[PDB]
């Protein structure tokens, strides 16, 4: 075929390799702030219920 | 061939001058030898020259255009980078060439000039020399590894070396 196309499949290789290892450390802090405070969808870890508290009125006032 | 990058000076010879009544077995032997061999050769070769030109086919140099070097490249684009280290290789091999022949031009000019070569053949020997400490400065302490960036800081450094020497006043 030629040259241009080893080289601009090369190039297009590339362009690949190095948007994966920028996601690939992006993930990483990603990971590290979301663990260390968790203001994002991961590393949620769970709470009690809510909804199987009783609102009702008690025997006693002060409940 | 082309004789400005291959220069040869004019093959004077002197006049063969003859002192005896006898003969030299040289030039009829040559003359022999010419019409033995040199004619059915000529013969051929002037067929197979004009077989050449009953169908002519023509081919070219590939023109490589120059590219940002890698100077103007910034540190993780890979991209530019991979163009910039590869007209770099490219003018690498060149210089190799360039240096192969200046040095078959030395060799060339020092057979010619035979026995009086180390007065007649200094042009190209300075030629050699600083081609050589071009080349010196340019490539040689790099290592199997060598790339556009590592000489680039083989040029910083020696122009932080220079800087600090016109320093002194």
């Amino acid at each position: 075929d030629g040259p241009e196309k080893n080289y601009e499949k090369t190039l297009a290789i590339l362009q690949i390799e190095s948007e994966k290892a920028e996601l690939r450390l992006k993930e990483q802090e990603v990971r590290r702030l979301m663990r260390a405070r968790g203001d994002g969808p991961w590393y949620q870890f769970p709470t009690p219920e809510k909804e199987f508290i009783d609102h009702s009125p008690k025997a006693t006032p002060d409940n | 061939w082309d004789k400005d990058v291959y220069p040869e000076p004019p093959s004077r010879t002197p006049a063969p001058s003859p002192q005896t009544s006898l003969p030299n077995p040289i030039t009829y032997l040559t003359k022999a030898y010419d019409l033995v061999v040199d004619w059915p050769v000529t013969l051929v070769r002037e067929f197979i020259e004009r077989q050449h030109a009953k169908n002519r086919t023509y081919y070219y140099h590939r023109q490589y255009r120059r590219v940002p070097d890698i100077t103007e490249c910034k540190e993780g684009d890979v991209l530019c980078i991979y163009e910039a280290e590869m007209q770099w290789r490219r003018d690498f091999k060149v210089d190799q060439e360039i240096m192969n022949i200046i040095q078959e031009r030395l060799k060339a000019c020092q057979q010619r000039e035979g026995e009086n070569y180390q007065q007649n053949c200094a042009k190209e020997l300075e030629q050699f020399t600083k081609v050589t400490k071009a080349y010196q400065d340019r490539y040689l302490d790099l290592g199997a590894y060598y790339s556009a960036r590592k000489c680039l800081a083989k040029q910083k450094q020696r122009m932080l070396e220079e800087r600090k020497a016109a320093r002194q006043e």
